[PDB]
């Protein structure tokens, strides 16, 4: 459902694992190119924990497929992101979400 | 400035720079243009690249009239030239465009029938070349937003094209992609039968398939050989280019051919499923023109260029970040600097009312709506709006109010609600509180001290949209308060020590625009209680140096202020007196 | 007229209706602000009593009936065909005067707006009509600002209708003001109205103007102007190199911009065309420029991903080589000496071509122009020539700003007029006929 | 300016006389400034009379009489603390039978043709309270039960005696000095 | 010569502004003179503040803070218009307030905070919205009346505070008379709790409110319940369901502490 292409390479041996929080510093954009979310704007690295349904699916699988220190472009189809109901006031219904995500560190 | 000419203006920002002011003009009484101004004057210049704008009602050569669609005739836009038939009439290629674009599919695919008409994404418009207008002089098709090419003579060969060929490792062309800003056809070559178009019609039909991206043209019921394949997500504008040889030249028709959705459905999202052709007032004819102004930025990038060596070569270096606000017009797919809204009045007023609408939707503790608006108006945009000097006053006030409403308003209101009632816990610090800081009876600086009274807790949710937790929508969105505090103090100091000079150009254009938003944000921060100790000391020095000096220049009180700023300072003095009363209550409890 | 009696048989008092409407609009006129306060109070009392008496006599319903029986005819031409030419001329003015009279009658009167709350649903049904849009919006604004009861009457369908009016009729700020009145009235916020207006207007991002902070981007070019024309002494293959000595991916919130490639002037003028002199535009943002960012090929503000060994965004210690072949229009790039599986081809060749790099802040890059000015770390492909050869014998090669204006003192800034065309850029010896 | 603000607020059209802490406080302040309250000799009696005249002049030169009349008229016959403060201010400015203030009030009333002033006066005098044997008996029975009183004054009987005295003293001051024209006009 | 204090500085700057310029803004003039009077009447600030002042030991800091947050939510929700989510918010906040121990421990703090005024303001809004067409959001009125009855039962002075508003409750005495299981949740029950078991309040009861209650009971005797006949009960002339509750209120008014108030 989610396809990943690397913007910058990472170490390639350290990967997300069960019960480990992923510190990602991301920028979210719609498929047409309009920004809707960015952790760089808030200057706060985003922390979420795998396997506990804290974030959207496509984001979770993209982060899992990423490696430590790797910057990659994440494309999330509507099924793995907000479905057809969408996010009220931010994400239009049936919208494809593009994410520029960097896995800074894993505690 | 003519061809190959270089000149300089000196507005007298520095009087010494003016070469001959002392020799002539100083004794007479003339003043330098920028003698009192504290900022360099924004300089405007003619725009080289033409941009499409609506035909003015008083345009002397080209006139556009709208024919309402009847029961049997589709809605139609007719272009006619009033200047023709008389001297001074202009005979030149005139570029015309419809205002709104048709959007292609984001991802391309691998009696009219109602089902096919409903499911199809194909759109159609036609133009009728009037009798007596040379078809060779008229070109019909689609143009993108990038079409900024204006020339006396236009040829279909000149259109700017590029082919991006992507290959595999072996080098095989897995995709070859043609890109052009112009996709148009010529009626002169379109006409097969010959001269006999002035009999009737010469309707040139443009057919666009949004799902596939295929552009096909029909002429008098036959499919023309010309066909264009456009990239996904391309925005195509209906456009007709014509050199007028007749008073009546071409006519946009918004009709629908068999099994094809009309243009209005593609243009308007609301009418996406409406088969009836429509010409809503938003749609209008736009023509290319050179009558526009460009704004030279006040500050440019620090770029340093030098030859390092024979070995190393030329080096170009830029290490300081410069950033600006861009306002993007959705329908025209063009972005302009918001500082141009100083001279674009209509967009300025609309954006001010849009900011007021944002404030209204997020007003009175609508935390979910505030979180939603955090996406549209972001933290960097808000901070740049707060700090930039050249922004219009209306947008400045709107952005200040929007920041307050999104982040500070809820907690400020809660603390104002708790201001009246005092609940003082019985603690060691409470017992330690005293009326006077020292033995000699001198009032401490108001707001500085130890306060033990129970007060609302400050809690902020972190805006984030990848997260799916619903706890974030409860509580106000989070804003960096230390940065806001420092910037508020710094800009308040600048405004105070500039206002005494009484500059001709205050920030925002007026003293009210300069002070009311700043003092409002400052008052909101003071109500919230973000200010602590030395920051509040600097605040009191700014408000009045002599009275609040801890144991000449005139403070914010003694500076001949306007009435709204006077009201704001009245509110501030109210809050300071309330702080004094609260300190008295705490000391009473301590003695008790 | 509806029952189709003959035009002369029916009496239609057009002129008297128009004059009486004008007199009634003047009769229900708010006091001017410059008047003395007590006189303003007297005039306000008189206006309020006037409105109360009119509402008790039921004038509002009669005005509404007139409005409806005029609305039954769609257009002025239609009404002229039904009744007569003068009636068709006066139809629009009479409708506007009636709507203005309704607004004046109900404006500022809590009771009148309370009774109009019930009939307001009928009013919104004609919002889409061009002839009545402004008057209906004015009446709606008055009713909403005065009576919270009508605010309760307002529903999701009506909110969608107002937003659809914003879509169809363009950007009108009175619509936004009506929406603000819907959101907040008398210091009381309607959460349902706020949520609906948000969830409908905002996520589309199609009507309200959208704002972003964009990094400033500048272009950096040498003096060389490279053009190919029939019967001209210009070599058609060229090559230069650029290395990223240092780069910072994120100096600001936005990503650092760095694109390298060739650009073409418009015509023979030295001034680069197709792009604004200042802004976020860079190489590949217009159809006159051709750029490579390390992952995509940029042309016409459209990017397509290109494959390359160890493909990555341009970073420190990356040597970028750009090849221009004008015999057959071709632009090819090679990253770190390895070929990039992509090209630009079949582009316009009318204008002169020059190397250019576009960048935001936080970079440090160096031109390797070949020969004396720079050295090529990777050997140029066979048939290509270093760019330093294109320099004219008299002139010297610098790297200068592509655009005219740079940062400097405001008075020392040189304002430049239009520049002459570079006729000497391309040398074409034309035969003299003998 | 303060007097003009109060006059404009009174002249403003509204169903109630909205309670204004600012009006009540400043009216009390100005009334106390006016009155400023062992056999006195004639010299010092005329002293005190001139001093009171100057103190009253400081206000009625600026529109205090018009303030009082407008506030009483806008009261619309409802007793309140605002009406009591206005009556006290009128008493302060009219104390001693001030002919100038009486003339200004009469001229203002005649020229405005204010029926509201007299309608409100009639309403206030109708709504003025009197002794109540029922309330007295209830209070006595509470005392006999011995329950602790909530208010030591026991103001339930003769609810507003100070207000009643102020209103009738205002009328007496208005008619003081055998002001025959105002006596007939009432 | 320096003012050297905020009071003197404010007095000087207000008087100076006023004498410098004629000020067209009524709000500015009002705020200026309010500030001047505040500076001159320093005692009045303490006079107003001390009743609002309350003292709590360190043990109750946390639950006092939680109760203050709940009261702040209830107050902030006054500005917002009534709705379903708002109804849920009111109910949850009032439940938290009644659950917290400080509500029982410190009635004087609670009167000083004035929740009774806020809760009755909420109820006033609810009843004024659609009073003729039956009170929309009946759960609102039920919860508010239950909270006010508990507030009455908390302390004797709370019966003072609720009886101060007895006139409005008896005006809207017919809110939820007909509906069963609403007993104990009607403004009539709020009035009954206000006047219950208090000889002083029974004596302070006036005649006109008793006349109004008697008129309501007479109307109940004269006419049947339209809501009941709408549900389909047989239409007998008089209305026992609404008559009984009025009779109970009259009983509480007349009889107190085992002895009949003879007046």
């Amino acid at each position: 459902g989610v396809e990943i292409e690397t913007i910058s390479p990472g170490d390639g041996r350290t990967f997300p694992k069960k019960g480990q929080t992923c510190v990602v510093h991301y920028t979210g954009m719609l498929q047409n190119g309009k920004k809707f979310d960015s952790s760089r704007d808030r200057n706060k690295p985003f922390k979420f924990r795998i396997g506990k349904q804290e974030v959207i699916k496509g984001f979770e699988e993209g982060a899992a497929q990423m490696s430590l220190g790797q910057r990659a472009k994440l494309t999330c189809t509507p099924d793995v992101a907000y479905g057809a109901t969408g996010h009220p006031g931010v994400i239009p219904p049936n919208a494809t979400l593009i994410f520029d995500v960097e896995l800074l560190n894993l505690e | 400035l003519g061809v190959a000419q270089v000149g300089r203006m000196n507005f007298g920002k520095d009087v010494s720079t003016l070469k001959y002011f002392t020799i002539c003009g100083l004794q007479e009484g003339y003043e330098p243009f920028a003698v009192n101004t504290n900022r360099d004057i924004t300089m405007w210049l003619s725009k080289r690249l033409p941009q499409f704008l609506q035909v003015p009602s008083n345009h002397e050569h080209i006139e556009v009239t709208r024919i309402d669609g009847t029961i049997d005739s589709s809605p139609c836009l007719k272009v006619t030239q009033k200047s023709f038939g008389s001297q001074n009439s202009n005979t030149d290629i005139m570029f015309y465009r419809l205002s709104m674009p048709i959007e292609c599919a984001e991802v391309f695919s691998k009696r009219d029938d109602y089902d096919f008409l409903m499911q199809t994404s194909t759109y159609y418009y036609s133009v009728r070349i009037f009798p007596g207008q040379e078809p060779a002089n008229v070109w019909v098709g689609w143009i993108t937003s990038d079409f900024h090419q204006y020339d006396t003579g236009f040829d279909l060969d000149r259109v700017r094209t590029v082919t991006v060929t992507l290959g595999d490792e072996k080098g095989k062309v897995h995709e070859s992609i043609k890109r052009s800003n112009c996709y148009m056809v010529c009626a002169g070559e379109s006409m097969s039968p010959g001269q006999g178009r002035n009999n009737n019609g010469l309707e040139i039909g443009c057919v666009v398939d949004a799902a596939s991206g295929l552009l096909t043209f029909i002429a008098n019921g036959k499919e023309l050989s010309t066909y264009y394949q456009v990239e996904p997500s391309t925005k195509l504008f209906p456009a007709v280019f014509a050199q007028a040889t007749s008073p009546n030249v071409f006519q946009f028709e918004l009709g629908r051919i068999k099994n094809v959705m009309p243009l209005s459905a593609g243009l308007f999202k609301s009418e996406h499923k409406n088969p009836v052709p429509q010409c809503p007032p938003r749609l209008h004819v736009q023509f290319l023109s050179h009558v526009l102004w460009s704004r030279m930025p006040n500050q440019f990038l620090k770029v340093d260029v030098s030859r390092i060596s024979e070995r190393q070569g030329w080096l170009v270096q830029c290490l300081d970040p410069l950033q600006f606000m861009s306002l993007h017009i959705p329908e025209e797919n063009r972005s302009v600097d918001i500082l141009e809204l100083t001279e674009q009045e209509e967009l300025l007023k609309f954006h001010y009312h849009t900011l007021r609408l944002y404030s209204a939707v997020c007003a009175l503790g609508n935390h979910r709506v505030a979180h939603a608006l955090c996406s549209h108006v972001d933290e960097p945009q808000l901070l740049y709006a707060i700090e930039n000097k050249y922004m219009p006053g209306l947008l400045r006030a709107g952005y200040y109010d929007l920041l307050i409403d999104i982040h500070l308003s809820s907690y400020a209101t809660a603390r104002l609600m708790m201001n009246n009632e005092y609940i003082v816990p019985m603690t060691e610090e409470t017992k330690s509180i005293t009326l006077f800081p020292d033995e000699n009876k001198k009032h401490g600086l108001p707001g500085i001290g130890l306060s033990t009274s129970l007060r609302p807790r400050m809690q902020f949710s972190s805006p984030s949209f990848v997260s799916i937790s619903n706890e974030c929508y409860q509580y106000s969105p989070e804003f960096p308060l230390d940065i806001l505090k420092s910037k508020t103090i710094q800009m308040l100091t600048e405004a105070v020590k500039e206002g005494s000079l009484h500059a001709r150009d205050p920030v925002g254009g007026t003293t009210e625009f300069l002070f009311v938003p700043l003092i409002k944000l400052f008052y909101t921060l003071l109500i919230m209680g973000i200010f602590h100790n030395e920051d509040l000391k600097h605040i009191l020095q700014l408000i009045e140096p002599s009275v609040f000096k801890e144991a000449p220049k005139e403070g914010l009180l003694q500076m001949k202020l306007p009435e709204p700023v006077k009201l704001q300072m009245c509110l501030l003095l109210q809050y300071l007196c309330d702080c004094q009363v609260r300190h008295r209550i705490e000391a009473i409890v301590a003695f008790s | 007229l509806s029952k189709k009696a003959k035009a002369s048989t029916v009496d239609l008092p057009i002129e008297s209706v128009s004059l009486s409407l004008q007199d009634l609009i003047g009769y229900f006129h708010p006091p001017d602000e410059h008047l003395e306060h007590e006189d303003k109070q007297n005039r306000l009392r008189a206006l309020k009593n006037r409105q109360n008496l009119f509402q008790e006599e039921g004038m509002i319903n009669l005005v509404l009936e007139c409005i409806d029986r005029l609305h039954v005819y769609s257009s002025a031409a239609h009404f002229a065909d039904v009744a007569g030419r003068e009636a068709g001329e006066s139809w629009k003015s009479i409708l506007n005067s009636l709507y203005e009279l309704l607004a004046a009658l109900i404006r500022g009167n809590r009771k009148n707006c309370a009774q109009f709350s019930g009939s307001l649903d009928w009013l919104i049904s004609r919002l889409e009509r061009l002839e009545a849009s402004s008057g209906i919006l004015e009446v709606l604004h008055c009713v909403l600002v005065e009576s919270p009861e009508a605010l309760n009457i307002i529903k999701e369908g009506h909110i969608k209708s107002i937003i659809s009016l914003l879509d169809k009729h363009g950007r009108n700020h009175k619509v936004l003001d009506v929406l603000c009145s819907l959101c907040v009235c008398h210091g009381v916020a309607v959460r349902s109205n706020q949520h609906l207006i948000c969830d409908n207007l905002l996520p589309g991002r199609d009507l309200l103007l959208q704002t972003r902070l964009v990094n400033h981007v500048s272009s950096m070019r040498p003096n060389i102007f490279l053009g190919v024309s029939e019967g001209s002494a210009q070599y058609k293959k060229w090559y230069y190199e650029l290395m990223v000595d240092h780069t910072e991916p994120f100096v600001t919130a936005e990503a650092t911009h760095l694109r390298v490639g060739w650009a073409s002037t418009e015509g023979y003028s030295p001034y680069p065309g197709g792009g604004e002199e200042w802004g976020g535009n860079g190489v590949g943002d217009d159809l006159f420029s051709y750029g490579f960012d390390g992952l995509h090929l940029w042309s016409g503000c459209i990017a397509r991903t290109v494959s390359s060994p160890n493909q990555h965004l341009l970073r420190t210690d990356d040597v970028i080589s750009c090849c221009l072949d004008l015999s057959a229009p071709s632009i090819s790039f090679r990253i770190n000496g390895q070929p990039v599986q992509g090209m630009f081809e079949n582009f316009n060749i009318d204008g002169l071509f020059f190397p250019v790099v576009s960048f935001s802040a936080g970079i440090k890059v160096r031109f390797l122009l070949g020969g004396r000015h720079g050295e090529f770390k990777f050997l140029p492909p066979p048939g290509y020539a270093p760019c330093y050869e294109a320099v004219l014998p008299k002139e010297k090669l610098k790297v200068e700003h592509s655009r005219e204006y740079k940062q400097e003192r405001t008075y020392t800034r040189d304002l430049l007029g239009p520049t002459v065309s570079l006729t000497q850029a391309a040398f074409t010896p034309i035969p003299v006929d003998t | 300016q303060l007097i003009l603000l109060f006059s404009r607020t009174a002249l403003t059209e509204k169903c109630k006389l909205e309670e204004d802490f600012l009006y009540m406080a400043y009216a009390d302040i100005m009334a106390k400034s006016c009155h400023d309250e062992e056999v006195k000799s004639f010299e010092e009696k005329e002293m005190e009379k001139q001093k009171l005249l100057y103190q009253q002049a400081r206000l009625h030169d600026r529109g205090a009489a018009e303030m009082v009349l407008q506030t009483i008229s806008a009261s619309k016959g409802e007793t309140g603390p605002m009406v009591a403060a206005t009556l006290k201010l009128g008493i302060a400015i009219l104390n001693g039978g001030n002919s100038t203030v009486q003339q200004k009030m009469l001229d203002y009333l005649k020229e405005k043709k204010d029926v509201g002033f007299f309608q409100s006066l009639a309403g206030l005098m109708q709504s003025c309270s009197v002794l109540d044997l029922n309330a007295f008996e209830r209070q006595n029975k509470a005392e006999g039960l011995g329950m602790v009183t909530e208010e030591g004054s026991g103001e339930k009987v003769l609810q507003d005696d100070e207000f009643t005295c102020d209103l009738f003293r205002f009328l007496q001051l208005l008619c003081e000095g055998h002001n025959s024209d105002f006596q007939n006009y009432l | 010569k320096k003012s050297s204090t905020l009071q003197q500085l404010i007095s000087e700057t207000m008087v100076r502004w006023a004498q410098e310029s004629v000020i067209e803004d009524p709000e500015l003039v009002r705020a200026m003179f309010v500030l001047l009077h505040r500076q001159y009447d320093g005692i009045g600030g303490l006079v107003r503040a001390l009743p609002k002042t309350y003292t709590i030991n360190g043990v109750s800091v946390e639950d006092t803070i939680n109760l203050l947050a709940s009261l702040g939510q209830i107050r902030s929700l006054l500005s917002v218009r009534m709705g379903k989510e708002e109804e849920k918010l009111m109910i949850r906040g009032l439940g938290d307030i009644m659950n917290n121990k400080v509500f029982y421990q410190h009635p004087n703090l609670m009167r000083a905070l004035g929740m009774h005024e806020t809760v009755m303001e909420v109820m006033v809004n609810v009843l004024g919205g659609g009073e003729s067409k039956e009170i929309t959001f009946p759960k609102m009125v039920a919860n508010c009346c239950r909270f006010l009855c508990y507030f009455c039962r908390i302390s004797r002075q709370n019966q003072k505070a609720m009886f101060d508003h007895l006139s409005y409750l008896l005006e809207n005495s017919s809110v939820g008379l007909a509906s069963p299981a609403m007993r104990g949740s009607t403004p009539l029950d709020v009035a009954a709790a206000s006047v219950m078991d208090n000889n002083e309040l029974a004596l302070a009861l006036r005649e006109p409110d008793l006349e109004k209650v008697v008129r309501y009971l007479a109307g109940c005797g004269l006419q049947s319940c339209q809501m009941l006949v709408s549900k389909g009960y047989p239409d007998i002339g008089w209305n026992p369901v609404e008559g009984e509750r009025y009779l109970d209120f009259l009983r509480f008014a007349v009889f107190c502490n085992g002895e009949s108030v003879e007046e």
